[PDB]
């Protein structure tokens, strides 16, 4: 019933995150599996119903989704020159709030 | 799972998010300063300063007894 | 005659017959502005 | 595919009106704190 | 089956048996109102109207009789003390009757109404289905009820043909049933002028008859009937209900703080009356009165009449009962016989003292004695090992001015600090605990009861609103919500809220 | 089944006759509402009188207007 | 005067926001 | 959608982050303006003209300490408009005099009754049943009872609640002192609801959660779940017998054991409400007569109902002075009642 | 003359327990 | 204390308790 | 004359039975307790 | 232009440690000052 | 007169009532 | 073990009813007048 290629989780660079966030894990499915106590698994999985109903909770309403962030944001489209003037803002703005606050205390 | 808006975690990892942002926000933290340290907050909300609790006059806390009159009552018992 | 609280009275009555004239007039200019076109 | 979102919505006018006020009462109460009685 | 709060909605689709039902309960309310009223007649003492008032014997609809010119009685005796003079049919006995025979008829009818249901009055020409007509069945009710008002406010109130209401001068001393003109300049909405209550019905009449007449020509909208349901009759129901509970508040507040609907000659002074001083100012400017007219002190406290005196009383204060301390306040305080006089405490240069007076919240109040300028003077101290104010020390002593105890004053310091004890509830009187065994303690009044009653009833009756509107609007959905559901709920999944035709984004 | 017949019944049946008749459209909404309005107003002024938040000349709001 | 120190503080920020958003806004307008 | 109400409810009703509605109208403005007003009020507007008190953070005070005060007695129950007979369009003497409170109170109602409806709303777009919004009258009964009816019953808002924290400390021990509200049938039943509710919601979250089924093979089992699927995810038959064999009673059926939970809090706190209603007139459940009339014919009777009577006119006794500063009550140190050595 | 009332009404609310502890209605597995 | 209690608590102890009882066997017995 | 076809038979089980008994009984101890003063 | 975002983590560190500056600053002010018994 | 005859005048009516309630309603109902 | 051989049910009619309720009330009559003296 779910895609999971579908949940925009494609765009995720680690790929152990980007398996946690699906609420997928291609070690647990093995059946000779062993948690760090040393319980044996049953082949179920993360969640045992994962081919039923397409994906877990976790790949049903995801948090982070990469692929639906805008392309715009990840460069700023002012460029140096727009850093350079925002330097030059707020050093002469903190300088003048320092000056306002020292001025209007007592001393 | 999207209703039409930019992701919250889109808009908090950008730089022109952080570029604005770190303007506004010193901005209206030394607004606020400038505020209470000018002595407008005393005056627009009517606070006591703590110089001014009690007057030459009467030693004892106010105590307003009058309705209608509440306004002259409250006028005669803050003068300084 | 007419005391002045009487026509203080009156007059936020007027007052909160602006607010909702206001209210509604924004209201209405973005419904009108960003409509579904089904 | 290309995702384009505006800029001013409702949820901005929420935030930014719970925002802003949040932090001038917060530069506010910080002054308070060296007054001296 | 049915469960246990469900029964009474087999006459939901049933007008024939509503109305059965409908006419069982109003044969309860009368048959209630008759039974009341003959056990209040059965232990009512009219002996005495002035110590003895209907509110201290605790009756409760026996003040709502006497309010609209109910003042006879067969046994001979009247609510002002007077001999009856041809009672009539129109009498408490006479009405309480009138009442049970009343219940009796509807209980006749009910018995009737529920055995023939099938009436073709209650069927759909166009289906031959059960249903009503709610918009012109409110229009013809309206009608009713404008011409009910109207007719009240312009014949009963007025004295063009029925008796009056109640009207009492300010202080409830001189209070008769007479007839009350209409007042229609703003002096009308003032709560304590009688003559609003007839201009009002007057008014409200007129207009209630013309919006019935509107009602029963003009259908009803399709947005709004279609929005209010107004085929369901449970959306009437849930109205109604608001409007009831927004009309006991309304009566619940007026009672509280006294009107010109609510005398307290009839139903008892008011807390606000107690701690603002009105009964005191009064007796003070008629004694100041009666002082500068060249009299003695003396003199001057003997022509206080004790009605007024006895007005002066936390005891008759509302706000001093409990909620379960049943009974009349005879029962709590005894019945007053007469009053001492006014205490009048002197320190021992002849300087003058007065007793701070106990405020409604307390329960109990300490005893100080304070001088004309509020300084203290006096007190019974607490702790008596070291003791600055002792009434020992200062040597108080009360003199009585009128009343019983005219001319007779007290020095033994245990006497004085048993009559300063009783200056703090505010005019000392005479009680007879002996009667009725009374144990001690102050009861309310029916102001108090009735506030109380309706206030809690109006709070329940909001909670029935809110869950028979709720039941109304959504009915389709009163078993359950539909099997498939969730292409709706998907957030996102359309612009509008619920709506299919909408589907992007 | 027709029903009961009764002389009375027979003399009320059409005052219970149109169940579903409707006027088209909003109707006489506005006008509804614009009473609603005048309504709300005069329960403001006199809920204003008794709390004594208005003061008028001619009216007391006490028990001395009982005089 | 002091609430022209506050109001003259705060007309730079608007004039760097402007300043800033001022094409994506008129982007989202149009 | 061609009308003006059409193109109105669908903008109102639209899917967003935020959902505004028809009820947004009356909610936001009433709300924003209440928070607002509590913000405000205790961080700048003092209580020195009307209490006596400092209650503000320009004064000196912190979280616990800052309230917004009631008006003084003398006012009554006046609305306090900023355009009224007292204030007359003055803010800073209308902030003074007190008038926040009243601007909080009533715009908090409204922004309650806007909740409300904005529940009623979602729960009919959404096409379910409305017990949420059913469940909110409890909170609402609450709210209008104390902080409307029982300063409408008594002298005024003066003494009605304040909104803060030591302020409602205050106003629960006055109402230990002067009314014995301890010994009210129906606080007793309002704390038993409140304290069952606590029950059931603790209980219910345990066995829930120490009765789940296999669906994975991780020890952290919030990932063994699908919103979307059938089969429940806890064994009902196992909490049955296990709460059959440890209790004695138990639950068999969800939907009753689910209508059980939101029935009691709200039953409770309906009863609380209609105890503080009733003790807005000052009938209080405060003595046994039986008992006081034993003790006073016999000076060797003595209850717990005795010592929290004692307990209770002391409270009265100290706390009278500073508290109704308009009675003007002078106390002598020797008619204080006070006991040996303390 | 009260104290048997509310020993009664102890009694009662203890028995009403207990019976429905020891004889309540089944469950069934459908 | 008051005498008139013992018929209230009877009255309310027995009243509605019968009114249940007549439910359930009713009940029960279909 | 037919027969009405808004007939019902009302219910109660033993559960109900009991929590109506419980809530009886305990209502009656508090307010006997309140009552009898 | 300037290609690249800042990290969410380093949001969320900064944002903790003014917050708890915040809080620190208030309990200082309470320590010393208006409403500190001395 | 005894006022401990309402009491015992109440339960005579009211017990025995019940009980013949509880088994005309249940015939009824079957 | 197995349920039961011996199970049966009550019953009563409204005659029987009306009788009961009038025995009930005839001797409540006389032995009250009786019994409060
Ligand atoms: C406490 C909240 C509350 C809530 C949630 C509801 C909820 C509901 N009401 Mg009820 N109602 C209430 C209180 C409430 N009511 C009050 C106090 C009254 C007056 C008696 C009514 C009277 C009433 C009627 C007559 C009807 C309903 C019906 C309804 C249903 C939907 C229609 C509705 O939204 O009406 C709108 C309800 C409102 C409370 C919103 C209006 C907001 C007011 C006008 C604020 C304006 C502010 C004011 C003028 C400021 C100045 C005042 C100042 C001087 C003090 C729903 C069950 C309708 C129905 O469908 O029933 C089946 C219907 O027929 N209600
Ligand atoms: C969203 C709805 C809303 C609501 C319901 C309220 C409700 C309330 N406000 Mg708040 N308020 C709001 C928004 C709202 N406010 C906004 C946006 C502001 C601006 C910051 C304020 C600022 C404010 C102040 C400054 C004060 C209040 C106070 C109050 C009370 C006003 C009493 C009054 O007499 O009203 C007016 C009476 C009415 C019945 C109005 C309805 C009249 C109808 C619409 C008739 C229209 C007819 C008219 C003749 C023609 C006008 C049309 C033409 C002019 C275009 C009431 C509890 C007062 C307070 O709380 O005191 C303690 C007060 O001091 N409010
Ligand atoms: C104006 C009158 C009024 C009327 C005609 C109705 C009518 C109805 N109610 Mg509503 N209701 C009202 C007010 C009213 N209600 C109020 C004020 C509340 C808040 C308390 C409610 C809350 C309410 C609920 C919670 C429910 C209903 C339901 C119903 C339906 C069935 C009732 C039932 O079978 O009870 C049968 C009742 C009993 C077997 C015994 C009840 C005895 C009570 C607890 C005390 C004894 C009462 C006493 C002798 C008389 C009261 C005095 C008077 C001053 C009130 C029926 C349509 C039911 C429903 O919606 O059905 C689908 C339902 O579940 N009502
Ligand atoms: C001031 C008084 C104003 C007039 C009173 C209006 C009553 C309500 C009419 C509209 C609702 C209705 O019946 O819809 C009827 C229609 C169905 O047909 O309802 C809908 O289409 C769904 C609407 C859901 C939400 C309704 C909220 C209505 C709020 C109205 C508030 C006042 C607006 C004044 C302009
Ligand atoms: C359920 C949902 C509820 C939602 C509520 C939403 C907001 C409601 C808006 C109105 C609330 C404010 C009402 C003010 C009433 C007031 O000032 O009363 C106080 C004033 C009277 O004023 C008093 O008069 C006394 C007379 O001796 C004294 O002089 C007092 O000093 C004086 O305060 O009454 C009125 O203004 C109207 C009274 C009649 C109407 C009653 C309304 C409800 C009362 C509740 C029960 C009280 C007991
Ligand atoms: C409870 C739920 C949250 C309710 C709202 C909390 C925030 C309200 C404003 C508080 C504020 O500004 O305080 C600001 C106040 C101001 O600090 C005060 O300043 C005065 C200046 O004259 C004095 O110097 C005082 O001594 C000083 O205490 O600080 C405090 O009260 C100190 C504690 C810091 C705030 C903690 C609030 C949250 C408490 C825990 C909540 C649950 C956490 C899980
Ligand atoms: C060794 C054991 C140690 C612990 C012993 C515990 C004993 C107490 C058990 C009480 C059971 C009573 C349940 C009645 C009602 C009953 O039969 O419950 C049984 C009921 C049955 O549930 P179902 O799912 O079968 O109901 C189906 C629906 O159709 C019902 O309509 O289950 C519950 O509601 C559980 C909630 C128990 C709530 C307990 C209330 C607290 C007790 C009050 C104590 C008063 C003391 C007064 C002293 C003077
Ligand atoms: C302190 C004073 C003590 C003396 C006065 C006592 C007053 C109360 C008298 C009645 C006592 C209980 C009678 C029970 C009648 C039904 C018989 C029965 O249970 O058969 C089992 C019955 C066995 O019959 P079978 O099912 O055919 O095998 O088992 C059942 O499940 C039958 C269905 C009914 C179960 C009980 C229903 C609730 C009964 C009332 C609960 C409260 C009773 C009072 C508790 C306090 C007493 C102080
Ligand atoms: C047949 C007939 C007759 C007769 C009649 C009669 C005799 C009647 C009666 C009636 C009656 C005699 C009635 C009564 C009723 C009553 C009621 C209906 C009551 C009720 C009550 C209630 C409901 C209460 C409640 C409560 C309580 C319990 C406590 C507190 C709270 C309350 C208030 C809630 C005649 C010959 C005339 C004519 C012909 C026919
Ligand atoms: C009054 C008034 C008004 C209004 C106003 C307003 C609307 C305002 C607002 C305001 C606001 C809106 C404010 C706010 C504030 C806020 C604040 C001040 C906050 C704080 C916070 C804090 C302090 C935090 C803390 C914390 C931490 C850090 C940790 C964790 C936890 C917590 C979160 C708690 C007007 C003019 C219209 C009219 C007249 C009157
Ligand atoms: C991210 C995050 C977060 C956080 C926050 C915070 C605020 C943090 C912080 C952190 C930190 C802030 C850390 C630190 C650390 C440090 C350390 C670890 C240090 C060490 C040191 C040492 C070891 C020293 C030593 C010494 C000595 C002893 C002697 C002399 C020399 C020296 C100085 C070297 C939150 C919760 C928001 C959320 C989630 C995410
Ligand atoms: C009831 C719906 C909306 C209500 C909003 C009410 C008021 C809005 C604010 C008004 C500010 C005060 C305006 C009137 C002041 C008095 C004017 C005068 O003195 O004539
Ligand atoms: C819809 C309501 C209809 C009618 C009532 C409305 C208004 C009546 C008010 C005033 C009109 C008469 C008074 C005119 C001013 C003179 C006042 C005076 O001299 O006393
Ligand atoms: C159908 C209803 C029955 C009608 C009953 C009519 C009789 C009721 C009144 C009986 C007493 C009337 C006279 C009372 C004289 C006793 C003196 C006194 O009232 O204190």
């Amino acid at each position: 019933k779910i895609d999971i290629s579908k949940q925009g989780l494609n765009s995720i660079q680690n790929e152990t995150v980007k398996l946690n966030l699906m609420g997928k894990s291609k070690t647990m499915e093995s059946k000779d599996w062993v948690d760090p106590q040393g319980r044996k698994g049953k082949g179920y999985g993360v969640y045992r119903f994962a081919n039923k109903y397409g994906a877990n909770v976790d790949g049903y309403s995801p948090i982070y989704t990469p692929d639906t962030w805008s392309e715009s944001g990840d460069s700023y489209k002012l460029g140096t020159k727009g850093l350079i003037a925002w330097a030059g803002l707020i050093v002469v703005l903190l300088g003048v709030g320092i000056n306002l606050v020292i001025s209007t205390s007592a001393l | 799972g999207a209703t039409g808006e930019r992701p919250f975690s889109d808009i908090l990892t950008s730089i022109r998010y952080w570029v604005i942002h770190s303007i506004t926000i010193p901005s209206l933290f030394i607004a606020g300063w400038l505020f209470v340290s000018t002595g407008l907050a005393y005056d627009v909300f009517g606070s006591p300063r703590p110089n001014e609790y009690f007057t030459e006059d009467r030693q004892e806390t106010p105590l307003i007894t009058d309705r209608f009159n509440a306004l002259e009552q409250v006028k005669k018992l803050s003068e300084v | 005659a007419a005391t002045p609280s009487l026509n203080n009275l009156i007059g936020s009555v007027v007052a909160g017959g602006l607010v909702l004239a206001a209210i509604a007039g924004a209201i209405t200019a973005v419904s009108n502005f960003d409509s579904i076109r089904r | 595919k290309s995702y384009t979102y505006p800029i001013f919505t409702v949820r901005w006018l929420a935030v930014h009106a719970l925002a802003v006020p949040t932090v001038f009462f917060l530069g506010a109460i910080t002054a308070m704190q060296f007054i001296q009685r | 089956g049915l469960p246990w709060y469900r029964v009474h909605t087999v006459v939901l689709n049933d007008p024939g048996r509503l109305i059965a039902v409908h006419l069982m309960h109003t044969s309860l309310v009368s048959g209630w109102a008759g039974s009341m009223a003959f056990y209040e007649l059965a232990v009512f003492d009219p002996s005495d109207p002035v110590l003895n008032p209907m509110w201290r014997q605790g009756m409760f609809v026996l003040p709502f009789m006497t309010r609209l010119g109910i003042t006879q009685s067969w046994g001979g005796w009247t609510i002002s003390g007077e001999t009856a003079s041809n009672p009539g049919i129109w009498s408490y006995e006479g009405v309480a009757a009138a009442h049970i025979i009343l219940s009796g008829l509807l209980f006749a009818a009910s018995i009737w109404h529920w055995v023939y249901w099938d009436l073709e009055l209650f069927r759909d020409p166009r289906t031959s289905n059960p249903a009503l007509d709610l918009p012109k069945i409110f229009g013809i009710h309206l009608f009713l009820s404008g011409l009910l008002c109207f007719g009240f406010g312009a014949f009963h109130v007025t004295g063009l043909f029925g008796p009056g209401i109640w009207v009492s001068d300010p202080y409830g001393i001189t209070g008769t049933v007479q007839a009350v003109a209409p007042s229609w300049d703003a002096t009308g909405f003032d709560p304590y002028n009688p003559g609003g209550i007839s201009a009002h019905h007057i008014a409200a009449g007129i207009l209630g008859v013309l919006a019935g007449l509107f009602h029963l020509c003009v259908r009803p909208p399709q947005r709004l009937y279609n929005g209010l349901r107004m085929g369901n009759i449970e959306t009437v129901l849930s109205s109604s209900i608001a409007a009831v509970f927004w009309a006991a508040f309304v009566v619940s507040g007026t009672m509280w703080y006294g009107s010109a609907a609510t005398p307290i000659e009839l139903f008892g002074p008011t807390r606000y009356q107690w701690d603002l001083g009105f009964f005191q100012q009064e007796i003070e400017r008629r004694v100041q009165t009666s002082l500068a007219e060249g009299k003695s002190a003396s003199q001057a406290w003997a022509e206080i009449p004790e009605k007024l005196a006895f007005y002066d009383y936390i005891g008759n204060n509302p706000a001093k009962g409990g909620l379960f301390r049943a009974g009349a306040m005879n029962s709590g305080d005894g019945i007053a016989v007469g009053w001492l006089g006014h205490a009048v405490f002197k320190d021992k240069q002849g300087n003058e003292l007065f007793v701070r007076r106990m405020p409604t919240f307390f329960e109990t109040f300490p005893v100080v004695l304070l001088d004309k300028d509020g300084v203290v003077r006096a007190d019974v101290p607490f702790r008596r090992s070291e003791s600055k104010y002792s009434i020992e020390q200062v040597g108080v002593s009360v003199t009585f001015y009128g009343g019983e105890l005219d001319g007779v004053t007290f020095s033994d310091p245990a006497t004085v600090k048993k009559y300063a004890r009783r200056a703090q509830l505010g005019e000392i009187f005479e009680f007879d605990r002996a009667t009725l065994q009374s144990d001690g303690v102050f009861r309310t009044s029916p102001r108090g009861w009735f506030t109380f009653a309706h206030l809690c009833f109006a709070l329940l009756f909001f909670f029935g609103h809110i869950w028979h509107g709720a039941r109304t609007i959504f009915r389709d959905v009163f078993a359950g919500i539909d099997a498939d559901l969730d292409e709706q709920v998907e957030f996102g999944a359309f612009l509008k809220l619920g709506d299919t035709s909408t589907r992007r984004q | 089944d027709t029903g009961i017949s009764t002389p009375l019944g027979t003399l009320l049946k059409p005052l219970n006759s149109e169940y579903g008749k409707v006027a088209p459209g909003w109707g006489t909404t506005v006008l509804m509402g614009i009473f609603m309005a005048l309504f709300a107003v005069f329960l403001v002024i006199i809920l204003e009188i008794y709390n004594s938040s208005v003061l008028l000349d001619d009216v007391t709001m006490s028990w001395e207007s009982l005089a | 005067n002091r609430f022209g120190t506050i109001a003259l503080l705060a007309v730079p920020v608007i004039g760097w926001v402007l300043f800033n958003i001022l094409g994506p806004l008129q982007n989202q307008l149009n | 959608k061609r009308g003006w109400f059409d193109v109105v409810d669908d903008w109102l009703r639209r899917d967003r982050f935020v959902f505004v509605g028809w009820s947004g109208l009356l909610l936001f403005p009433t709300a924003y303006l209440a928070l607002g007003g509590w913000f405000t009020g205790t961080t700048f507007v003092t209580s020195w003209y009307t209490h006596g008190l400092a209650s503000s953070y320009l004064e000196g005070c912190n979280f616990l300490t800052a309230a917004v005060s009631t008006p003084a007695n003398s006012m009554g129950h006046s609305l306090l408009f900023l355009w009224g007979p007292e204030a007359q369009g003055d803010f800073t003497r209308w902030c003074q005099l007190g008038g926040l409170w009243t601007f909080v109170a009533l715009h908090g109602s409204f922004s309650l009754i806007g909740f409300m409806l904005r529940q009623f709303e979602i729960a009919r777009s959404v096409k379910i049943r409305p017990y949420n919004a059913i469940a909110f009258s409890a909170p609402i009964s609450v709210f209008v009872s104390v902080f409307l009816i029982y300063p409408l019953g008594q002298s005024g808002w003066f003494f009605a609640p304040s909104f803060g924290v030591a302020a409602i400390f205050r106003f629960i021990l006055f109402f230990q002192g002067f009314h014995n509200w301890t010994l009210n049938p129906f606080h007793m039943m309002g704390v038993a609801g409140v304290l069952g509710a606590a029950l059931l919601c603790a209980i219910h979250g345990a066995t829930v959660e120490n009765t789940l089924f296999e669906d994975g093979d991780g020890a952290n089992t919030f990932r063994a779940f699908n919103p979307t699927q059938a089969e429940e995810t806890y064994s009902m038959v196992t909490a049955n017998r296990f709460w059959s064999q440890i209790f004695g009673v138990a639950f068999s059926n969800k939907r009753w054991l689910h209508f059980f939970m939101l029935f009691v809090p709200v039953t409770g706190l309906w009863m609380s409400a209609i105890g503080v209603v009733g003790l807005a007139l000052n009938l209080r459940a405060y003595d046994f007569v039986s008992q006081e009339i034993r003790a006073a014919e016999d000076p060797e009777f003595e209850t717990f109902y005795t010592k929290n009577i004692l307990l209770n006119e002391g409270i009265r006794a100290w706390m009278a002075a500073q508290d109704q500063p308009h009675e003007k009550l002078v106390f002598p140190e020797e008619v204080l009642p006070r006991g040996n050595a303390l | 003359m009260e104290a048997l009332v509310y020993t009664f009404l102890l009694v009662g609310t203890l028995g009403i327990i207990f019976f429905a502890i020891f004889f309540r209605e089944p469950p069934r597995i459908v | 204390v008051n005498i008139l209690g013992v018929i209230a608590t009877a009255l309310f102890i027995i009243i509605p308790t019968s009114f249940l009882l007549i439910l359930y066997v009713k009940t029960a017995s279909q | 004359a037919k027969p009405n076809p808004n007939k019902q038979s009302v219910e109660l089980n033993r559960t109900s039975l009991y929590w109506g008994l419980l809530l009886i009984f305990v209502l009656a101890v508090l307010f006997s307790s309140y009552i009898f003063n | 232009g300037t290609t690249g975002r800042i990290p969410l983590w380093l949001v969320g560190t900064v944002a903790g440690v003014a917050v708890i500056a915040l809080v620190g600053i208030f309990f200082y002010g309470s320590y010393v000052g208006l409403g500190s018994s001395l």
